[PDB]
C-alpha cells in the first residue's frame, strides 16, 4: 500500500491531469478548494477519482469500509492479491500508455481491464476538455481510449474463435474487483459500440432475450399463441434448470413452466405490445365515434392506461442510478422518448380535464385528444425498433 | 456539336432501352388495371372500339398526378339533395378503388423509383462511353 | 433487453395490480443490483480465467506472426542482412587476394 | 425467358421487401393523419364502417399528386353571396397544419428514402438476379 | 456416349486436372509473397554459410602465413 502511494505521489515522468482530478473531487466532497502544494494523495483520494470517472453506481475497492479500516490501522495484509489491476489503474491515470499496455498483458481480467481503461480514458478526455486544458491532452486521451477499446474487441474475437460458450461466461461473470460489475455492462458504460455489435455479444443478448426457453424457431408466433392461449404454454420445449442462469440476486412442474414463461423478456415485450395495440385501437374508437357528457367504457380503459403509464414512468424515475431527485429527473430526460412521453401524458391530463367540463371545453378536450393520437402512432415506431 | 449537349443527347439515346423495359412492365400493369376497371364498372357494353380507349385512357394519366378524384369512388345507391336519386351501384364497384390503390402504389412508387435506380447505376459507363463516342464523331461532323 | 427485464410482468392497465404488490412488498419487507450476471463458482471461475490467458497469449503471438509474415518486414529484415554480407564478402575478397600472393611466393621458394 | 426482362422481373421481386417496409412506415403516418383529420372534422358521428374508409380514403391519394384542394381549408363561419356557410368545428385550423406536416413527411422524406434504398441496393440485387436467372435457365 | 468417346473424355479430363493443379502451383510459386519468402530463407542460409566461410578463411590465411614463415 505504501509503495503504491509513493507511485501515485511521484513528480517524475510525463505530465498528467491527475492533480486536477484530485482537486475537483476534494472540492465536491468538502465544498478547501485548491489543494496545498504538499498534499500527499491518499488511495482514498484515488478511489474517489475513480468514482467520478466511472460514473453510475460504481464502488471502487479503495472507498469500501474494508480498505478504509486497514488504511487507518496502518497509516500479507498490506499486499494486493491482484497487483496488476492496481498497476493498470495507476498507469491509466497519469497517462502512461506504453506502461499500461504492458500491464494489460501480465496479470488477468484483461477483458475487464481493457473496458475499464476505455471508460477511464474517455472520461478524463471529457474532463480535460471541460476544464479548458490543452487540447492535445484531450486528443491523446481519446486515442488511448480507442486503443483499449480495440484491444477488447480483438480479445473478444479470439475468445469467440476458441470456444463460443466460454466466451459468454467471460462476458457475464461477476467482476468482484470491479464493483461486482459485468464485462457486458462495462462495455455499455464505456459506450463501446463495436463491442456490443460483435456477434458474440449479440447471441449473448439473444439468449438473454428468450429467458428460460429453448424455442428459437419461427420467432414471435409461438409466444403470441402462448399469451392468447395459456394451455399453449405447456406444449413448448423449455430450457434446463442450470443451462445458463442469468439471475439478479441469488402440478409443480406446470406452475414452474408458467412462471418461467411469463418472466421471459420476449414474452413481456409481446404482452406489452399487444396491450399497446389494444389501447391504441380503443383510442381510435373514442375519437372517431361521438362522445357523451360522461366517458364511455372504452374511454375509461384509455384513461386508465394513461394513468398506469404515468405511474410507471414515475417509478422509472425513482428506481434509477443517482441519489438526488434532481439528478434522477435529469438522467431520465436524456432519452428523447421519455421527454415526449411526459409531454403527451400532460396533454392527455389537460385534455381529459377540459373534456370532463361542459361546452365549449368539451370540444377543446377532443382536439387535444386528436393531437395526442398523432403522437401514439409515432410512438408505435418504438415497437418497430 | 456542343461539347456538353452532344454527350447529353447520346446519353438520352442510351436510356431509351431502360425506358423501353419500363414501358413494357408498365404496359402490363396499366393494361391489367384498365381492363379490370372497365369490365367491372361497365358490365353491359356492346362491342366497340371505345372499350380499348377506356382501357388506356385514365390509367395512363394516373401516373402523372391526375387520379381523377371525382371518379375514384362515385357515390351511388342512395338519395342526395331537390331530392335526386343516384343510379344503383354495379356489383363489385368497391373493388375498383382497392385495385386502384394497388396499381398506383406499384406504378408510381415501385416502377418509377426502380427506373430512377436503373438510370442512376448505369449513368457512369454511359457517360464515359458517350463522351468518347462524341469525341470520335467530331471527325465525321 | 434490460429495460424489458426490469418492467413489471403485468401490462400498463394491469400494471396497477403489479405496482400494488410492489408497494405492498415495500410496506412489508421494510416493515419485517441491476444487471443479468452469471455468479460463477470458484472452480469454473478458474477455468474461465485460464481460458482468458490462452486467448491473450494467442492474440499477441498471432500479431507477431502476422507482422513477420508481412512482405513489408520480409523486405526490411532482408536489407539489414544483405549489408552485413556485403562488407563481409569484401573482407573475404581482400583476404583471399593476400592468400593467393602468399601461396605464389611459397611456390617460388619451393 | 428473355435475357433482359427476366433479371428485371426478379429484381422487382427483390425490391418488394424494401417496398413493404416503406408501406409499413407509410401506413403508420397515413393512419395518424387520417384519424386526426376525420376525428377533428366530424365530431358527431355514429359507429359506422365509413369512418374506417375515411381514415384511408383521402390521405392515400395525397401521395399521388391529388391534395383535394377544395377541402384543404374550406371557407366556413361567415356569410358569402346570400348563404350561411356552416359554423366552424373547433380545431379545424389544425387540419391544414397536420396536412402540411404529413405531406412533407410522405412526399419528401419517405419516397426519397425509398429511392435511396432502391439505389444503394441495386448492384447486389442486379448481380444476384443475373446469376439466379442464368441458374433457372436449366429449369425452364 | 460410346466407350471409346468415354475414353477420350476421361483422358481430356485428366489433362484438365493436371493443367489446373500445376498452373495453381505455378501461380503460387510466382507470387510476390512466395518469392519474397523464399529469397528471405535462402538469404538466411547464405549469411550463415558466409560467416562460416569467413571463419575458415581467416584460419586458412593464418595457416598460410605460418607456412610462409616456416619456409
Ligand atoms: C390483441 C390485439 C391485437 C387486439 C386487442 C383489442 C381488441 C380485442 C379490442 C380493441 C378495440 C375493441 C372494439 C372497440 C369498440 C367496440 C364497440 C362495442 O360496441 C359498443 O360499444 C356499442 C354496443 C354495445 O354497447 O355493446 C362492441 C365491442 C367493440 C367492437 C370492441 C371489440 C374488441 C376490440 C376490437
Ligand atoms: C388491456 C387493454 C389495452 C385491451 C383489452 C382488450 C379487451 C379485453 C377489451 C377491449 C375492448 C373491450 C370492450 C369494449 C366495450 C364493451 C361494451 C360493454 O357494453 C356495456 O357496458 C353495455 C352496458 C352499459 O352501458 O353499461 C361491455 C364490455 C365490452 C364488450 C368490452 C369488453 C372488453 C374488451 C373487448
Ligand atoms: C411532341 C411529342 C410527340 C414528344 C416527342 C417524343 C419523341 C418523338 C422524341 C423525344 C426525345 C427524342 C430522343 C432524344 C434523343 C435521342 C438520341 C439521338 O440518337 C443519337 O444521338 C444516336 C446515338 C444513341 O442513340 O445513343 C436521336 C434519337 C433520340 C433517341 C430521340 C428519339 C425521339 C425522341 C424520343
Ligand atoms: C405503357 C405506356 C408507356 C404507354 C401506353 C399508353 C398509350 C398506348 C395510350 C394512352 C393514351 C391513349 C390515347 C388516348 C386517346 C385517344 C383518342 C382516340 O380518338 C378518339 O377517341 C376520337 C375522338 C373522340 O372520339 O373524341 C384515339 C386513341 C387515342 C389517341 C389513345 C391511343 C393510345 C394511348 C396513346
Ligand atoms: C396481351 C395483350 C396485348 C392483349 C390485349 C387484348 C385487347 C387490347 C384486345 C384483344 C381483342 C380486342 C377486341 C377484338 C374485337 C373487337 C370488336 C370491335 O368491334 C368493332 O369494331 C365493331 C364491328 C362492326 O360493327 O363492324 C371493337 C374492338 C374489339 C372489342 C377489340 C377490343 C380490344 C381487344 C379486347
Ligand atoms: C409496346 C409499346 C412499346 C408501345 C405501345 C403500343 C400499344 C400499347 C398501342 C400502339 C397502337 C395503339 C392503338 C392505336 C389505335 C387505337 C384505336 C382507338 O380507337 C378509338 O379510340 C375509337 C374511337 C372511340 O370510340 O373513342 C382505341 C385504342 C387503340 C386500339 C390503341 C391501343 C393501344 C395501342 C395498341
Ligand atoms: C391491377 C392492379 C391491382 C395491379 C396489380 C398489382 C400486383 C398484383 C402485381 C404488380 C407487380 C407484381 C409483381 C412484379 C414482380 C414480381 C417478381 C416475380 O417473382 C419472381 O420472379 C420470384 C423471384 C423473386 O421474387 O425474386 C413475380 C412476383 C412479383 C413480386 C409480382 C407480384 C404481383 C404484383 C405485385
Ligand atoms: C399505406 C398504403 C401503402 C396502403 C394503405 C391504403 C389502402 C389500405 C386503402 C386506401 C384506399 C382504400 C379503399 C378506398 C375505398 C374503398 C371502397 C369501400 O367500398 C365502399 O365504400 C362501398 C361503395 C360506396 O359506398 O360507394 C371499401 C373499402 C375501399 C376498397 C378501401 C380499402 C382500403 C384502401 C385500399
Ligand atoms: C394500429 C392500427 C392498425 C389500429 C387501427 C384501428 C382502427 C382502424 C379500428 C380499430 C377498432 C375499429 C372500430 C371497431 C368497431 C366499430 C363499430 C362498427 O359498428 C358497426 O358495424 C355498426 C353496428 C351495427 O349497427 O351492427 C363500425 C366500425 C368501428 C367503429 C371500427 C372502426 C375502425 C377501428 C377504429
Ligand atoms: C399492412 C399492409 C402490408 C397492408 C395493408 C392492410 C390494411 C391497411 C387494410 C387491409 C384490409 C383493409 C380493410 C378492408 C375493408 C374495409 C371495410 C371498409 O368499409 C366500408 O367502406 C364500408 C362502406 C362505407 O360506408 O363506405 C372500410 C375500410 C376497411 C376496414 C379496410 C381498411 C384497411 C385494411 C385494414
Amino acid at each position: 500500500i505504501s509503495r503504491l502511494e509513493e507511485l501515485y505521489n511521484t513528480r517524475h515522468g510525463p505530465s498528467n491531469t491527475l492533480y486536477h482530478l484530485v482537486r475537483d473531487v476534494k472540492k465536491r466532497e468538502y465544498p478547501k478548494g485548491n489543494l496545498p502544494p504538499d498534499y500527499r494523495i491518499s488511495l482514498i483520494d484515488i478511489g474517489l477519482v475513480i468514482e467520478y470517472l466511472m460514473g453510475g453506481a460504481y464502488r471502487c475497492n479503495y472507498t469500501r469500509k474494508r480498505f478504509r479500516t486497514l488504511y487507518h490501522n496502518l497509516f500479507e495484509i498490506n499486499h494486493f492479491p491482484f497487483p496488476f489491476h492496481e498497476l493498470m489503474v495507476w498507469a491509466v491515470l497519469m497517462k502512461r500508455q506504453k506502461m499500461a499496455l504492458f500491464f494489460w498483458q501480465h496479470g488477468e481480467e484483461a477483458m475487464a481491464k481493457a473496458l475499464v481503461a476505455c471508460k477511464l480514458c474517455k472520461a478524463m478526455a471529457h474532463e480535460a476538455s471541460e476544464n479548458d486544458m490543452v487540447d492535445d491532452i484531450s486528443q491523446e486521451l481519446n486515442h488511448n481510449s480507442r486503443d483499449f477499446g480495440q484491444l477488447a474487441v480483438e480479445l473478444l474475437d479470439q475468445s469467440y474463435k476458441q470456444d463460443e460458450q466460454l466466451a459468454m461466461k467471460l462476458l457475464t461473470y461477476e467482476l468482484k474487483n470491479w464493483s461486482n460489475a459485468t464485462c457486458l455492462q462495462l462495455a455499455v458504460a464505456a459506450k463501446h459500440r463495436d463491442f456490443i455489435a460483435h456477434t458474440c455479444s449479440q447471441m449473448l443478448l439473444t439468449d438473454m432475450w428468450m429467458g428460460r426457453l429453448r424455442m428459437r424457431k419461427n420467432s414471435g408466433l409461438k409466444v403470441i399463441l402462448g399469451i392468447l392461449l395459456p394451455p399453449s404454454i405447456l406444449s413448448l420445449e423449455f430450457k434446463n434448470k442450470d443451462d445458463m442462469p442469468y439471475m439478479t440476486q441469488a402440478l409443480i412442474p406446470l406452475g414452474r413452466k408458467i412462471y418461467e414463461f411469463y418472466n421471459a423478456p420476449i414474452v413481456k415485450f409481446w404482452f406489452y405490445t399487444l396491450a399497446y395495440i389494444g389501447y391504441l385501437m380503443l383510442f381510435n374508437y373514442i375519437v372517431l365515434v361521438k362522445m357523451e357528457r360522461w366517458p364511455s367504457t372504452q374511454e375509461w380503459i384509455v384513461i386508465s392506461y394513461i394513468f398506469t403509464l404515468g405511474i410507471e414512468k414515475m417509478r422509472e424515475i425513482l428506481m434509477s442510478e443517482p441519489g438526488k431527485l434532481l439528478q434522477k429527473v435529469k438522467v431520465w430526460l436524456q432519452e428523447y422518448w421519455n421527454v415526449t412521453d411526459l409531454i403527451a401524458i400532460l396533454l392527455f391530463s389537460v385534455g381529459m380535464i377540459l373534456r370532463l367540463q361542459d361546452q365549449p371545453f368539451r370540444s377543446d378536450g377532443r382536439v387535444i385528444y386528436c393531437v395526442n393520437i398523432i403522437y401514439w402512432y409515432i410512438r408505435l415506431l418504438d415497437i418497430f425498433g | 456539336v456542343n461539347k456538353y449537349l452532344g454527350p447529353y443527347v447520346m446519353m438520352i439515346g442510351k436510356m431509351m432501352i431502360d425506358m423501353m423495359y419500363f414501358v413494357i412492365i408498365m404496359l402490363v400493369v396499366l393494361m391489367s388495371f384498365g381492363v379490370a376497371r372497365q369490365a367491372i364498372l361497365f358490365p353491359n357494353e356492346e362491342p366497340s372500339w371505345k372499350l380499348a380507349k377506356n382501357i388506356f385512357y385514365m390509367p395512363y394519366w394516373m401516373i402523372y398526378g391526375e387520379v381523377f378524384a371525382d371518379q375514384i369512388d362515385p357515390p351511388c345507391g342512395q338519395n342526395e339533395t331537390k331530392i335526386i336519386q343516384l343510379p344503383p351501384c354495379k356489383t363489385g364497384a368497391w373493388i375498383v378503388p382497392a385495385i386502384m390503390a394497388c396499381y398506383l402504389l406499384v406504378a408510381n412508387i415501385l416502377l418509377v423509383n426502380l427506373l430512377i435506380a436503373v438510370f442512376n447505376n448505369t449513368f457512369f459507363e454511359v457517360k464515359s462511353i458517350s463522351n468518347q463516342v462524341w469525341k470520335f464523331q467530331r471527325y465525321q461532323l | 433487453i434490460m429495460t424489458f427485464h426490469e418492467r413489471p410482468v403485468l401490462p400498463p392497465p394491469l400494471i396497477i395490480f403489479s405496482h400494488m404488490t410492489m408497494i405492498f412488498q415495500h410496506l412489508c419487507c421494510r416493515w419485517r443490483d441491476y444487471g443479468l450476471k452469471l455468479f460463477i463458482t470458484d472452480d469454473e471461475l478458474k477455468k474461465v480465467h485460464d481460458f482468458e490467458e490462452q486467448c491473450i497469449e494467442e492474440y499477441f503471438r498471432e500479431k507477431d506472426d502476422r507482422f513477420n509474415s508481412s512482405n513489408d518486414e520480409r523486405i526490411r529484415v532482408t536489407s539489414e542482412r544483405v549489408e552485413n554480407m556485403s562488407m563481409r564478402l569484401e573482407e573475404v575478397n581482400e583476404r583471399e587476394h593476400s592468400m593467393k600472393a602468399s601461396l605464389q611466393t611459397v611456390d617460388i621458394r619451393l
